[PDB]
């Protein structure tokens, strides 16, 4: 018995071992009564303005959209502490953490941002953090690794399975399961068992929030439709959640490409991946004919993971959602337009919702349309695989 | 009917069960069905089998290289129903249990999986990541095609959870010994007696405490406490990496061990 | 003859060529006409909130200042778009080169930080970008020179001379005296000549400005001392500007020590240097017996210049403002305290201003004062820097 | 006084100006003193002396590299200072005029660089980076010491530079070909006379054209356009700069290039 529904339509549930159902029993509780408690939100909103750097900017983009009808501004999560979105929830899931008792920190990551995400955290408010990570992942990002160890994190490569991503997952929720009574684990994106995916919604749904007090002040009107990238989902449902009941704002998602979906290298599980049951919910997933969970890639390390939320595969199931795909190169072109256009280098991640903007706008230049793009982090982490790309392909 | 059968007659013997577990073609295909029929020749009373699988998060090490060199080796869920299939045209009385992770009951749909367990001859299925809670379909996919539901009591069980798994498992409770994942080198240093006591209450199918189980001691420890037997798994496989490079040692040492072990339930 | 006086005491003046005297008349009459101009200040403002990011937080850091009877705040223009505060008066640099019609902007960078923020700015408001950087510098900062390129600015390497940035301001002076009519010499520093020292200092005096409604929000009274470190001078004075009329608000600026000052390698030409003519200012400047412009030096490139803007010069003069130095090894040892405490990554420079705080706190524990440090930018771009010099010292 | 007896002389010849500019010690101190000797041998009427400085804001690459070369000659300034004492000794008529950054002459006091410059006969100073709106101290201390403030006439300029320039100039008036810094592949595009005339109008100091002068024609055209002469540097140090590996050969060119320039001040 839980106190909120785990399931959105079909997806989601708690498919955990049984050690572990107290740990999510408890985990929504403690969070069902901070959500009721005005000093949680106090404290939570005392760190997300103060040390954060909340409300983000929303910057009206005019020289991107020249000659056509399309009015683009970009959420500005870039300029959140940490260069991500990431901030925001694991500001909110420490604090959970120290609501429950708890003084130590379990954290995965593949790209590098959650880590860093999760050790700042824990480092500012006295947590010990450790952090599983890919073995591949750790030898690709070495300076994320060296940012969480600054900041005093224990970093602990995985070499079990394909020593990634959703390999660092498995053996996160394997220290959990001997571990809850004293660690909380700071699960990286709005997915996984109930309650992360709500509670990483409602820590990341003043993205939301703030763009639509932002737009109405600005244009005096509703954006015609909110764009995100998705990886596993958090920047994307904290755009969508406060536009949800607002039935004329789409709410577009976009999964990575990567080579192409016909390549079989990508990172849409949404779109073309499998319904399947890992990492405790039902969602869909990238996976073998045989139920083995596939590798998925894209250029962008912060997109790359099999599955995705569950309440993203529900708002596509009834129609509230739409979710599309962009390739590497659409991601990169977006990458450098954003740059010499605007002066605002992009997250690879944020380049692929930015892209299909730039679709949207290139493919009908005389529709008159609103666009909100969430800018979920900040580029500059990314120019070495952007130069590196355009050195070996002779553009430099 | 096999698991209700075999513990009455141990019952009858004053006996506890020893029930080893492997990961299904583990090194590969033939040394695992020579494992197998090791197992049972040295005095196994039941069977616990995994599938391969790619990321099996309630495993320790030792079970993940299982996991591991079965990959290696190609070992497909096909060819474990396969395996399953001659296992049980071997032993017509020893139970099989599988132990699965949810991914691969749910892929070709929940009720074909467990169709196709009764087709193999399989007695039960543990879903290692559906607790008791998200239980209702594999359940009820299991009863309808004769398998036992098997659901795990955590050392940590409320009452509540005490009764649901005594009112809806079937052939045996997967008795906890300790939190954590699988492996040999954690031993359970919580008693677990009064939990004996209520799933006896309550009328839950015979108790078989898992995790941890790797000496003789611990054996009759189990049996001493109230419980039907104890499950060893990553002491089994231990065995298996130790021995990767001799294939007939390997069988010996896996004979010594399964054999001291099962004299072990002998109260 | 000049609209302002060009002098802080004895110090500044314009000392250009003949022929960049009616460039410099030009940008101080229309400097002195946009400060009127409510226009002008409305686009400023709305390019400082809504793509600057403006306000940034002001931090309160209580894990820092434990068992101490220190409070600790730091100003976040780490926060501000492109990571440091110099994104502020490039961008009013900008609009008062389109007020003027220009179109092109010339800058020299050294670190590489102000080539970016004048390439981002130059981007945004359409103005064709051309970046001097001394050589020695291009290939010290591969990643800015990237940056800059992203954003579409022409970056033109300087051999003459030292190969650095007195060579870059050199060659930047040189194509402005055959070029002022249709270019803006966008200057990244309060240095150089009238009026530059003042239209960069008015262009980041929100800064302080902020600060002093933030504490006085937050504690109720001004600070004790405002802290900032001090290569060309910009980023200090922002922060001392709206201070300065209160007398009892202390103002300590920090010049880097560099391996020490006993070595002659250091940065700190304001309390060790010797005043000279050069640049298109008098100030105090590192120089040898002979009038040589020498050589500085420091673990941070921001901070590395032989000379000091003219109004620190004067406010040291009078007593109203204080300079310090702090070594190579100070710094790294504040860059690591912040991370590991407060989970903010620290720019290099900038660790030079936290590390006197952290000395005013530990050698005077009981001592009760309010400080706030400057931080004026981020440290993500120092992480390579750090982690090879921790490796040399066996330190990882 | 030397300025005055030269274009006195000059205009009693119907003649113009020629004077060549070189940095001091470039490429050593002694070919320096032979360059200068060659310049004054072929008809140079006076001379333009440049002190090595680090930080040259106001030269193209020509003369980047003449105080580049003189920099890696070790050429301080304390040796400028005894080249001048010679060449004042060997040439008792010919005006000598310094180009100074201000750094050099601020260094060891501004009133001790020009009582320096009075000592070994200096006649004239022009200091590239202070304008006439910062020249006050830099003038006053050059006519204490008997020498003339060089004040720049740029193309651009209004009348209220032409009059500061005229009632504070002394010697000669730089008349700034064009914009820009030093070099002479860039020559001035713009018709001076008006401001020649302007300056004769305020009974200026004589003017000699600078920037871009490189050949006959435009020593030529500065005279018949009311200039009293022409300055030419970087088309000396060009020279200098291309004949590095023979400095017999450099001479030889330096002696036939300032002739020729000599040769078109003849009205
Ligand atoms: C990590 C990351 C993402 C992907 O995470 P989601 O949960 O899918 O939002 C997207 N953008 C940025 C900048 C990220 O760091
Ligand atoms: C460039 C820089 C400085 C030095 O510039 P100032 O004009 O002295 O302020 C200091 N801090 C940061 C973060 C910088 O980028
Ligand atoms: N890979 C990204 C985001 C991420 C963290 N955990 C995840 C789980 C699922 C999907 C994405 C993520 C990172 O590590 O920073
Ligand atoms: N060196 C730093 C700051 C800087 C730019 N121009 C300067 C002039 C003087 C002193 C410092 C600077 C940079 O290039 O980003
Ligand atoms: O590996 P151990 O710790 O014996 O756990 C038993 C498990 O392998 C089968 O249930
Ligand atoms: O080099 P040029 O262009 O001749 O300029 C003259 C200058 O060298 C002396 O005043
Ligand atoms: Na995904
Ligand atoms: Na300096």
């Amino acid at each position: 018995t839980t106190l909120l529904n785990p399931y959105f339509g079909e997806f989601g549930g708690m498919y955990v071992p049984q050690i572990l159902m107290p740990a999510l029993n408890q985990l929504e509780e403690a969070f069902v009564s901070a959500q009721k408690d005005p000093e949680f939100q106090a404290q939570f909103a005392d760190l997300l303005k103060n040390y954060a750097g909340r409300p983000t900017a929303l910057t009206k983009c005019q020289n991107i959209t020249a000659g056509t009808r399309t009015t683009l501004y970009l959420k500005r999560e870039d300029l959140l502490h940490g260069g991500a979105h990431k901030t925001n929830q694991v500001l909110g899931q420490a604090l959970l953490a120290k609501r429950m008792g708890k003084s130590e920190i379990i954290a995965e990551t593949g790209a590098g941002q959650h880590g860093v995400a999760s050790a700042l955290a824990s480092a500012l408010l006295g947590l010990k953090c450790r952090i599983y990570m890919g073995a591949k992942d750790v030898e690709r990002q070495s300076p994320n690794v060296f940012r969480m160890r600054l900041m005093g994190a224990e970093v602990i490569p995985v070499h079990s399975g394909s020593a990634t991503l959703k390999d660092a997952c498995n053996e996160a929720l394997r220290d959990w399961s001997g571990s809850y009574e004293t660690a909380h684990y700071m699960l990286g994106t709005a997915a996984g068992p109930h309650p992360y995916p709500t509670i990483v919604r409602e820590f990341q749904r003043m993205i939301g929030e703030e763009t639509k007090a932002q737009i109405l002040d600005k244009e005096g009107r509703l954006p015609d439709a909110v764009i995100a990238c998705v990886g596993g989902g958090s920047n994307a449902i904290g755009m969508f959640a406060d536009f949800i009941n607002d039935t004329s704002v789409g709410l577009i998602g976009v999964e990575p490409g990567g080579h192409g979906i016909e390549t079989g290298e990508h990172g849409a599980p949404l779109k073309h991946g499998r319904v399947g049951i890992y990492f405790g919910m039902k969602a869909p997933m990238m996976q073998t004919a045989d139920g083995q969970i596939e590798e998925s890639y894209s250029i962008s390390a912060g997109l790359d993971f099999p599955s995705v939320g569950p309440q993203h595969a529900y708002l596509n199931s009834i129609g509230r959602a739409d979710y599309v795909s962009i390739t590497d190169d659409e991601a990169l072109e977006a990458f450098k337009t954003l740059c010499r256009h605007e002066g605002i280098i992009p997250a690879l991640e944020s380049s692929h919702a930015l892209a299909h903007a730039l679709k949207m706008m290139r493919e009908q230049p005389e529709k008159e349309q609103l666009l909100v793009v969430n800018l979920s982090g900040r580029g500059d982490k990314d120019i070495f695989t952007v130069h590196d790309i355009l050195k070996a392909r002779g553009e430099i | 009917e096999r698991y209700e059968n075999l513990f009455a007659q141990l019952n009858d013997r004053r006996e506890g069960a020893f029930v080893p577990f492997v990961t299904l073609g583990d090194p590969g295909i033939e040394q695992s069905l020579k494992i197998i029929d090791t197992l049972i020749d040295a005095g196994a009373d039941a069977l616990e089998l995994g599938v391969p699988f790619s990321d099996p998060l309630a495993d320790g090490p030792t079970i993940q290289n299982a996991n591991l060199r079965a990959f290696a080796a190609g070992v497909t869920p096909a060819q474990c129903f396969e395996m399953l299939a001659l296992i049980r045209e071997k032993h017509p009385t020893i139970p099989i249990g599988l132990l699965m992770y949810a991914n691969l009951v749910f892929n070709n749909g929940i009720d074909a999986f467990y169709a196709r367990c009764e087709q193999v001859g399989v007695d039960s299925v543990l879903v290692a990541d559906v607790p008791v809670e998200e239980s209702a379909p594999f359940r009820q996919a299991a009863l309808r095609h004769n398998i036992a539901p098997i659901f795990i009591c955590p050392p940590n069980a409320d009452d509540d959870l005490l009764r649901q798994v005594a009112s809806y498992g079937r052939g045996y409770t997967y008795l906890l010994s300790r939190s954590g994942v699988t492996g040999a080198e954690n031993r359970g240093a919580l008693p677990l007696h009064h939990l004996i006591e209520k799933l006896k209450e309550y009328h839950a199918a015979p108790a078989l405490q898992g995790f941890g189980i790797s000496s003789p001691e611990q054996v009759s420890a189990a049996v001493r406490a109230g419980a039907a037997g104890a499950i060893s798994g990553s002491a089994i496989v231990k065995i298996i990496e130790k021995n990767l490079a001799s294939p007939k040692q390997m069988l010996a040492e896996l004979r010594s061990f399964v054999s001291a072990m099962k004299a072990a339930s002998r109260a």
